[PDB]
RNA sequence: CCACGCGCCGCGGCGAGCCCGAGGGAGCCCCCGCGGCGGAGCGAGCGCGAGACGCCCCGGGCCCGCCAUGCCCCUGCGGGCG
């Protein structure tokens, strides 16, 4: 398989590593969104209603024929213990006793992290999870950096390497949320850009506070990250460790064997452009002709159609 | 004020595309669609149907039935629609050239030591998209224990199962009982 | 399947819900 | 999901679906499965034979782990041995290196004959063997040794 | 309080809406309740020769 | 292949139309033989 | 001719002359081809479908 | 509405398999992780335990148990074969 090309701080390094072969693995949207809605509502804190909510006052029907509607109603006669009354209990209690997270079984969630990651080295998917990948050289951007603490020599790896421009539509958005979401703890929407894969190459001082870049470890790669917004299609850059190490990583499942690869539209269109299937067509009948309807008596031509003999009776 | 009614007898629900959001599995549909389209070979036409039907409609044909199938003729190659798994009964399994949706890691093997090629269905349209030379089988679609306890156990003419475990005599010990 | 063929429920029916000493448990404590 | 269900479609369409004549009222006709051998008789017997009524012994506590009896078919024995071993135990033949198969150890305790084992020498080693089983074996060649 | 019996009417539209179905050709032609000779001569003369379902 | 308009497609045509106009005249004659041959 | 009476209040009949069964066929004849009701506007649609019973044309 | 029991149905993974169980792991979304459910039934039990076909589907024919029974016989109201 071709080698990935490794690019250096500045240019490319004389570095090139054989493509990891989870990068090959079909991409399916369908099961990285399953994986993905699941594993975030997995992540999730409860929320629900005071049990003795409502139900702390004290209300005796009032009862029929003393002109009241039928509702418990405390001393003076105020609406009490019901959906419809100010202050009553919510009919249907919200729940702390619900399934807030959905399992998922562990080959499926595999399945996923590979999916992603192989949308991800496509570099048209990553275009339209609208990244600005048109700077950057070679995806995926195996970026060689020893180690980066100073958060100055980060930006140099990344502007160099044309990821510039990701991280700086990052800093510009930074607005105030729109709705109750302010006064929920959760002020400000920073775009998500860049992830930046590491394997001991100690990379998570320098790059940790720039906005919309994440670092993660190669042993542990958290879908909610390799698809922001169950989308597949993430910016990815990798340390050199981290990338040699891919197939290393994908080995440790003790039978985690890779999905079989599929076939892309564009093959199977090939094989029906192929001579051999188009050899295989025959025409079939011309369809019939249909028309509309005139009167055959009112006009020469429309009787000529319907008999020629018939038409020349006049003279 | 046309009544019509007397004529037919109402519409019939069959599935067109597959459901199945697997793309992949979409895609061979729309090709055998295409295919068939063009030649209204009967081979493409219920290979169209098979990738739509349900997937507890569609059945695991195991290695050892298959052989038994084929066993006449292991030269023709055999497009099974759905997973196949192999089955360890049958210690030597023959060459056998078979089309499948889906294989078994332990059938690949099992395969591939016997010599014979499990092509993929990609490959099928590839080489036969006519079926010139292919049988196209399918596994028990009645296999399923939940077809088994279908119906109305009680009436006599049922000859089924209860659902559960009962411990009640009333009704167990023959037409006379109940 | 509202009737027709259902299994019969080996559920036992929920006890001491509004009162009670604490019946029910939550597994919200098992992260920490 | 809560937006995708069939209860939305039907908020403005009045009692929702449980009909005007008779409404969805609290419990209908019975809390339970009750009317067993009266006002539900008719349901309990088309689909559920056998539901009122003692028939088997009372054992009181049963012991289950002495109750447990996996049970191998004569088929799925071969299978047991893995294919570095079995393309040689069956190629080879040979009574004097025959393969022995501990179904014990494997974690069955009876052998019972649903097919054919390869034509090849092979002591079973097993708890207890079925007489269909040990008429195939014994013809095949294979000989059936009762385990410890 | 008095109440309605019993009336056919429109029993036979309900049962005529797509009704008259055909009994089934697996009830045409069974075996329940054949002579139990018949069938024994029947089953030990097939077996016997070419329908010969034994090994 | 796409010559199927001029095989015996004009000509099938035409084969309809010129037997149409003898048919034509003689099924006339038929039906003028009714208004006399019940006659007579 | 049964069948007529014993449905007669609902339909009207009689011997059709040989002009009416030209203006019905000529100015609302229309044709049940492969379900739909394609309109006879010209000989040619009679032959596609009708010459295997010798009806070449709609005289 | 939410929970959990159930019966179907549509998907997704895998396949005679399959299983984020409690837990353990410097790990949190990641790695490891049993009982369980099937794979064999029937019979109250002693217990005994399916091959033979077949694209599918339907029957038919057979085989397994629970029953009766006729023979033959070993190690024996035990085994075999009807």
């Amino acid at each position: 398989n071709p080698t990935v090309k490794v690019f250096g701080p500045t240019g490319t390094q004389v570095a090139e590593l054989p493509r990891p072969k989870v990068f090959n693995v079909p991409l399916r949207p369908d099961i990285i969104n399953f994986v993905h809605t699941q594993l975030r509502k997995c992540l999730r804190t409860p929320y629900a209603v005071s049990r003795y909510a409502g139900v702390q006052c004290t209300a005796h029907s009032w009862g029929p024929g003393r002109a009241v509607a039928r509702l418990p109603r405390k001393h003076g006669g105020i609406g009490a213990y019901a959906n419809f009354a100010r202050g009553g209990h919510m009919a249907h209690p919200t729940t702390v006793i619900r399934r807030w997270c959905r399992k998922v079984n562990l080959n499926q969630r595999r399945y996923a992290v590979a999916s992603a990651l192989a949308a991800s080295a496509n570099a048209a998917l990553v275009e339209a999870r609208g990244h600005r990948i048109a700077d950057v050289p070679s995806i995926p951007l195996v970026v060689d950096t020893d180690n980066v603490t100073k958060t100055k020599d980060a930006l140099a790896i990344i502007k160099a390497v044309g990821v510039l421009r990701d991280v700086e539509r990052c800093k510009d958005s930074r607005h105030i949320r729109a709705g109750r979401g302010k006064m929920r703890n959760r002020r400000y929407i920073t775009r998500k850009g860049p992830l930046v894969i590491y394997n001991t190459e100690d990379v998570a001082r320098g790059f940790r506070n720039l906005p919309g870049v994440d670092l993660c470890h190669v042993s542990s790669i958290r879908l909610l990250e390799l698809a922001p917004g169950s989308h597949p299609g993430r910016l990815i850059l990798w340390t050199k460790s981290a990338f040699a190490s891919l197939d290393d990583v994908y080995a440790a499942k003790q039978n985690y064997t890779l999905p079989r690869s599929c076939i892309t539209q564009t093959d199977i269109e090939r094989i029906l452009q192929s001579d051999a299937v188009q050899k295989t067509f025959v025409p079939k009948r011309d369809p019939l002709v249909i028309e509309r309807k005139v009167d055959p008596f009112s006009s020469k031509e429309a009787l000529a159609r319907l008999d020629p003999s018939g038409t020349v009776m006049p003279k | 004020g046309i009544d019509l009614k007397t004529g037919i007898k109402k519409r019939k629900v069959e599935r067109k595309e597959p459901k199945s959001p697997n793309p992949y599995i979409r895609l061979l549909h729309n090709a055998f669609k295409v295919v068939y389209e063009n030649t209204g070979e009967d081979f493409t036409k219920v290979l169209t149907k098979r990738l739509c039907l349900s997937k507890t409609n569609r059945p695991v044909l195991s290695v050892s039935r298959l052989a038994h199938l084929m066993h006449k003729r292991e030269d023709k190659i055999a497009v099974v629609a759905s997973t196949v798994t192999n089955d360890e009964r049958l210690v030597t399994i023959p060459r056998m050239t078979i089309c499948a949706l889906k294989f078994s890691a332990t059938a690949r093997s099992r395969i591939e030591k016997a010599g014979g090629r499990c092509m993929s269905f990609d490959e099928l349209l590839a080489e036969k998209p006519t079926g010139d030379n292919c049988v196209l089988l399918q596994g028990r679609r009645s296999c399923r224990a939940v077809c088994k306890k279908f119906g109305s156990p009680g009436r006599p003419n049922s000859h089924v199962k209860p659902k559960g475990e009962h411990k009640g005599r009333r009704g167990a010990r023959g037409r006379h009982s109940w | 399947a509202m009737g027709r063929n259902v299994a019969f429920s080996n559920m036992r029916r929920y006890k001491c819900t509004n009162k009670g000493p604490n019946l029910i448990k939550n597994w919200f404590n098992q992260p920490a | 999901p809560t937006r995708i269900r069939k209860s939305r479609k039907r908020r403005g369409h009045r009692q929702m679906g449980y009909g005007r004549v008779g409404g969805h009222r609290k419990h209908p006709s019975g809390r339970g499965k009750a009317g067993g051998l009266q006002h539900k008789r008719t349901s309990f017997d088309k689909y559920h034979p056998g539901y009122f009524g003692k028939l088997g012994m009372r054992n009181y506590h049963v012991r289950r782990n002495i109750e447990y009896n996996p049970t191998i078919n004569i088929d799925k024995i071969w299978s047991l041995i893995p294919e570095e071993q079995r393309d040689g135990f069956l190629q080879r033949k040979s009574t004097t290196e025959a393969p022995v198969v501990d179904v014990t150890r494997f974690g069955f305790f009876k052998v019972l004959g649903r097919g054919s084992l390869p034509q090849c020498p092979i002591i079973i080693k097993a708890r207890y063997f079925s007489s269909d089983a040990e008429k195939k074996l014994r013809e095949v060649g294979g000989v059936p040794l009762l385990v410890p | 309080a008095k109440l309605k019996n019993h009336t056919s009417k429109n029993q036979n539209r309900k049962d005529h809406r797509n009704g008259i179905k055909k009994p089934k050709k697996s009830a045409y032609t069974s075996h329940k309740g054949m002579c139990p000779k018949y069938l024994r001569n029947l089953r030990r003369s097939r077996a016997n020769d070419p329908r010969q379902s034994l090994r | 292949s796409a010559a199927e308009r001029a095989t015996e497609k004009e000509k099938r045509a035409a084969l309809v139309k010129d037997h149409a106009v003898k048919s034509a005249q003689v099924y006339a004659r038929y039906y003028i033989d009714l208004v006399e041959s019940e006659k007579k | 001719l049964n069948a007529l009476r014993i449905v007669d209040h609902y339909v009207t009949y009689g011997e059709p002359t040989v002009e009416t069964i030209r203006n019905l066929i000529y100015k609302r004849g229309f044709a049940k081809v492969n379900g739909q009701r394609i309109p006879i506007v010209d000989n040619n649609l009679i032959d596609e479908q009708l010459s295997k019973h010798n009806i070449l044309c709609a005289e």
